[PDB]
């Protein structure tokens, strides 16, 4: 789990919660420019 | 909350305003004191330049979600 | 105003949720003005 997306839409064009941990850390946006909206990282 | 406008809408911005965005992106605490700094550009942020649009509870999109000056 | 509140405990029953308690503290109470309707988890890949 990178982590999670919340929101109405789910896709940026509407305001899109977007949550991501990073070791210990966590990193959070809502914002409508789109994500790495496909989650995709090399396990 | 700093930015080049119209001189119209230097007289207006704040939390929790009238209308859909204007409460929904400026959900804040109840306190503030509207005030602003300001003076004209149409010298230096014109010549020429149309670059001036900006963007159910919460549903916020890229008062209205569109609107735009030139 | 988005509400998180988590855990992390030793579970040896990897498979599948445990009996007994758990109760969880807050981590944050975001400011943001938001609506939810859907959610999805992001995950990596081999």
């Amino acid at each position: 789990i990178r982590g999670w997306i919340f929101g109405t839409t789910l896709d940026s064009k509407t305001q899109s919660l977007l949550i991501v941990n990073n070791a210990t850390n966590v990193v959070i946006k809502v914002c409508e420019f789109q994500f790495c909206n496909d989650p995709f990282l090399g396990v | 909350d700093s930015f080049v406008i119209r001189g119209d809408e230097v007289r207006q911005i704040a939390p929790g305003q009238t209308g859909k965005i204007a409460d929904y992106n400026y959900k804040l605490p109840d306190d503030f004191t509207g005030c602003v700094i300001a003076w004209n550009s149409n010298n230096l942020d014109s010549k020429g330049n149309y670059n001036y649009l900006y963007r159910k509870p919460f549903e916020r999109d890229i008062y209205f979600p569109l609107q735009s000056y030139g | 105003y988005f509400k998180i509140y988590s855990k992390h405990t030793p579970i040896n029953l990897v498979r599948d949720l445990p009996q007994g308690f758990s109760a969880l503290e807050p981590l944050v109470d975001l400011p943001i003005g938001i609506n939810i309707t859907r959610f999805q988890t992001l995950l990596a890949l081999h």
